[PDB]
């Protein structure tokens, strides 16, 4: 882990790693992830794992289905405006996961929401999107795949985002199962 | 520290209860306009005149036929007049009760605007 | 500027009238005032309830009448401009009575 | 503490009739702002009580606008008198407090 | 307090309201009964208004409360469930 | 027991508002006798009615309104000052 | 920090109580229309009717009643099925987001 | 003790009763003299456009013949419709002795309340 | 700064247009074919352009020979 750099060769502090804590197990044979690994939120697999489809994509975007973009606005007053906002929602979330094809991932990082209008795209296009990332994760796995941490799509491509295949499996160690990108 | 902070939350919390009072007020003040616009209809249907039980205070009820929509008439203010032309007995009174509704959004949007501020501080309580 | 000073005769004061002719006027008749030109004024600005809303306006369209037979009086006396004196110990003017003085030609 | 109390029970019984009248004058103002431009559709007349007279749109417009003027007024009013409640706040307050501390 | 206090609270009122229409429902009867609720009348149901003789006022005033009896006994005896 | 004031007070302030509303109708009377004085249509209510009819006939229940109103609050004005006398 | 996001997820629970009551008033609406439709529909059995909004009563023949209480009744159907499609939806929005808070979030 | 605010109770809770009875009372008075002032000599003269409510915010233009007839209702099922001379007998006494019970349950409950 | 994203002023996404949610960069990248048009009748051959804007969005104007150039930052932008 020296490719982030000052001029030449250089690691930062400890933050750039993360340390695990599996209570179970043995420590007799305890060791560390080749690459980054999420943790304490992971406990059951998506509806897709053990795939590999390459060139993992991370995002930041508040994607998910609301009256307004980043916001929520006051409760929708003209009752037809629902059919309207359904539709529109639907091209524009369609229209945004359009790029997300151009790297073909199989597991989205998103920090803020994703939704259920994108995730049925995605399950069209055998994608899958994970949720609920702290913010030091965006660059953990923007370092590990060979990216960088991007807030909104459309803004990405190969070999800038991700390198190679995304070889990701999910398995427990106790009870949990957690989400290893290998 | 916490204690009076703790003490003041009482006057917070009436404060918001009145508020919560204001708008199950805004909830009860919808009904005049409400069947108002529910009587709408009648108006377009009896334009050529028609045979009508109406209340006289609330209690009474009389046969009566409704004539002249050129002076169907709402009061207003100190004791002004509001005199409805036929036409407007027809169509206009429709925009009319747009803008009563829009006074109505004056009282839902442009309150539960300010009182998403009022749940902020039911929800800031809990520190 | 200091240059700028000047002696002057008579009075010159801040800006108070607005909309009544004020680009000039030629032998302005000025009449001090210490007394009151609006309504009757106590506990409330009115002797009944400030929720009485048929009330207010029946009692007050007479009450104007009143501040115009007030100002009717000012014209009669012949002014064309007032003095008033200082507030705080009186109560204040209507500005509408203000807005009447103002149609023939009078300041304050 | 009596002024402080007093000041509050006049700020209550001022706001209470503003604020009625501001709910009253919210509707008003469109109605009469319609009602100016819409003639032939809606008439002025005067429903002063269980009768109708003829009348004529300057009179009400000078009704609402001292209407306007009073509400302003009575605003003023009412605000002067918060900063008499908050001046008494101090030293009013302080009458029970210097007692008990000495 | 709270979690038991709200679900017996809205557990008592789901009925109580039902039995203060019963009360209405039964203070309606006077009309009926002593004010000779029996010629050919003008009777209306909310928002219909129908000429008819009253024959099926009776059994329609029956069966509101054949219903609502056994509504608010249920609510009087649940009351007692659990203390 | 002085119980003047909680049976003085409200009928002091409806006998007021009573005597405010009967001056409105008087004044309602002598608007009718100049401000649209014309005979030949004029809203009149009775209750809960117009009739755009009535110009010497609105004195039928002015008259009714006006007597109706000053001899029953100036009979219950007597009324109250006899509450007050009788305490003191 | 997480307060932000304590926040949203506080704020999907509003959603919650707000679907809760927009589902419990409309089918308490719609009980009362079913009950006004059965009360209808006992009552055309005689003719000389008037209905309204309760304010007033005009007077009709029976074809006018049998098409009043097809015509409102259907608007207040064709507004259910509305509200059953946009209650899908909002209970979609406070559910999924509950399944995607409340194991994350706690991370 | 208790006596101080189970005296407050009691004046609250029978204040309300007060603002209840004189809330109906207005408009049952209105229901006679209305009709006794008006209608029951010019409706019965002769046939006058008029002024109905179609709502409590909706005031509608009219004409009424000799119609006559007129009805009350006491609930939501109950109808009677009566003559214009019956049913001012009939509705005169729902104020004229009930006044005379309520309020006297009203003065002379509150004279007692006063001390009970 | 053209881009494909709402990273900079100017992009927006509330658009009720599958289309135009996405070739308003698009229209904007052919009306700067105008504002090339004017720098090269003033006398540029090389525009610089701010951070946010996208390298495929460049080479529309190296196309046309008035190409772009990327990363300068605000500290550049006031020198």
């Amino acid at each position: 882990v020296q490719f982030e750099e000052n001029g030449r060769k250089e690691i930062d502090i400890k933050k750039y790693a993360r340390v695990e804590k599996i209570p179970g197990g043995i420590i007799e044979d305890s060791c560390v992830l080749r690459g980054v690994m999420i943790n304490k939120d992971v406990t059951h697999p998506r509806m897709r794992r053990y795939i590999k489809n390459p060139r993992i994509v991370l995002l930041d975007s508040s994607l998910e289905y609301k009256k307004g973009e980043s916001q929520t606005d006051i409760e929708i007053t003209r009752e037809e405006d629902f059919t309207r906002i359904l539709q529109m929602e639907e091209e524009y979330i369609q229209q945004l996961c359009e790029d997300i094809i151009q790297l073909k991932p199989d597991v989205v990082i998103t920090e803020k929401g994703i939704s259920d209008l994108a995730q049925h795209y995605l399950m069209r296009a055998n994608i899958t999107a994970i949720r609920r990332v702290r913010k030091t994760d965006n660059n953990r796995i923007a370092r590990a795949c060979g990216a960088r941490i991007v807030s909104r799509p459309e803004e990405l491509r190969e070999d800038d985002v991700g390198t190679g295949a995304g070889l990701l499996e999910i398995k427990k160690i106790g009870d949990e199962y957690f989400t290893f990108i290998t | 520290n916490l204690p009076q902070l703790e003490m003041l939350k009482n006057q917070l919390d009436q404060e918001v209860e009145f508020l919560s009072t204001s708008i199950a007020q805004l909830k009860v003040v919808q009904t005049k306009y409400v069947e108002a616009k529910d009587c709408l209809n009648v108006l377009n249907k009896s334009n050529e005149g028609k045979e009508l039980l109406v209340p006289l205070t609330s209690s009474m009820y009389v046969p009566g036929k409704l004539h002249d929509v050129e002076h169907v008439l709402i009061d207003v203010g100190t004791g002004y007049y509001v005199e409805k032309t036929a036409e407007d007995a027809k169509d206009f009174f429709k925009r009319k009760i747009d803008f009563l509704t829009k006074q109505m959004e004056k009282i839902q949007p442009a309150l539960q605007e300010k009182h998403a501020m009022k749940q902020a501080v039911m929800e800031m309580m809990s520190q | 500027t200091i240059d700028d000073c000047e002696l002057v005769e008579g009075l010159v004061l801040t800006q108070k009238v607005s909309n009544s002719g004020i680009t000039r006027v030629e032998k302005a008749k000025i009449g001090l005032i210490q007394f009151c030109l609006s309504a009757p004024k106590t506990d409330m600005d009115n002797q009944i309830v400030v929720s009485d809303y048929a009330q207010m306006d029946r009692v007050l369209r007479e009450e104007r009448a009143y501040i115009l037979n007030l100002v009717k009086q000012i014209k009669k006396t012949g002014c064309n401009v007032l003095l008033i004196q200082k507030s705080i110990l009186r109560d204040a003017l209507s500005d509408l009575a203000l807005h009447f003085l103002n149609k023939m030609k009078i300041m304050v | 503490v009596e002024k402080y109390q007093q000041l509050q029970k006049d700020l209550s019984k001022s706001m209470s009739g503003r604020q009625k009248l501001e709910a009253q004058l919210t509707e008003n103002n469109i109605v009469k702002e319609e009602l100016a431009l819409l003639d032939g559709s809606n008439v002025v007349f005067k429903l002063l009580g269980p009768v109708l007279v003829k009348q004529e749109l300057g009179e009400a417009r000078a009704t609402v606008g001292k209407r306007l003027d009073y509400i302003t007024a009575e605003i003023k009013r009412y605000e002067s008198q918060l900063r008499d409640l908050e001046r008494q706040s101090e030293q009013q307050r302080e009458t029970l407090a210097q007692l008990q501390q000495e | 307090f709270n979690r038991l206090r709200q679900e017996q609270r809205g557990l008592a009122s789901k009925a109580a309201e039902l039995e203060m229409e019963l009360n209405e429902h039964s203070l309606v009867i006077d009309t009926l009964k002593e004010v000779d609720e029996t010629r050919k009348c003008y009777r209306m149901v909310g928002g219909v208004l129908v000429e008819r003789t009253v024959k099926e006022v009776l059994p329609a005033l029956e069966n509101n409360k054949e219903q609502i009896q056994k509504i608010i006994e249920t609510l009087t005896q649940q009351l007692q469930a659990k203390g | 027991f002085a119980r003047n004031t909680s049976r003085i007070t409200e009928l002091k302030e409806e006998i007021e508002v009573k005597k405010k509303q009967l001056q409105n109708l008087e004044d309602a009377c002598d608007d009718i006798m100049l401000a649209d004085d014309d005979c030949l249509m004029i809203p009149y209510q009775i209750g809960d009615v117009f009739i755009s009819h009535s110009q010497e006939e609105t004195q039928e229940m002015l008259e009714e309104a006006k007597k109706n109103l000053q001899e029953e609050i100036d009979a219950l004005e007597s009324r109250v000052e006899s509450i007050q006398r009788v305490l003191a | 920090a997480f307060t932000e996001l304590q926040a949203k997820v506080i704020d999907t629970q509003q959603k919650v109580k707000l679907a809760d009551i927009q589902i419990e008033q409309l089918n308490r609406t719609k009980k009362h229309a079913h009950l006004t439709d059965t009360e209808i529909m006992t009552l055309v059995d005689e003719t000389n009717m008037y209905e309204g909004v309760g304010r007033m009563f005009i007077l009709q023949s029976k074809e006018a009643i049998h098409s009043q209480l097809l015509e409102k009744q259907k608007i207040a159907e064709e507004k259910i099925k509305e509200l059953e499609q946009k209650k899908s939806y909002l209970e979609r929005s406070v559910k999924e987001a509950e399944d995607n808070i409340r194991e994350m979030l706690m991370a | 003790d208790e006596q101080y605010q189970k005296y407050k109770f009691m004046e609250l809770n029978l204040a309300q009763k007060k603002r209840r009875l004189k809330g109906q009372i207005p408009e049952i008075k209105q229901t006679l003299e209305i009709l006794k002032y008006m209608q029951k000599k010019k409706e019965s003269t002769n046939s006058m456009e008029t002024r109905f409510l179609l709502a409590d915010n909706l005031y509608c233009k009219a004409s009424v013949p000799p119609t006559d007839k007129v009805c009350l209702w006491l609930g939501a099922n109950v109808m009677l419709e009566y003559d214009i001379d019956e049913a001012q007998a009939l509705l005169e006494k729902n104020l004229s002795t009930a006044t005379k019970n309520l309020d006297s349950l009203e003065e002379d409950l509150d004279f007692l309340r006063d001390q009970f | 700064s053209l881009q494909k994203t709402k990273m900079k002023l100017g992009v927006q996404v509330v658009i009720t247009d599958p289309e135009k949610l996405d070739q308003i960069r698009q229209r904007e990248s052919d009306i700067t074919k105008e504002r090339i048009q004017k720098i090269l009748a003033t006398g540029a051959n090389v525009i610089l352009t701010t951070g946010g804007i996208d390298d495929m969005c460049l080479k529309y104007f190296v196309e046309a020979g008035a190409m772009a150039v990327r990363r300068v930052l605000k500290r550049d932008l006031k020198r």
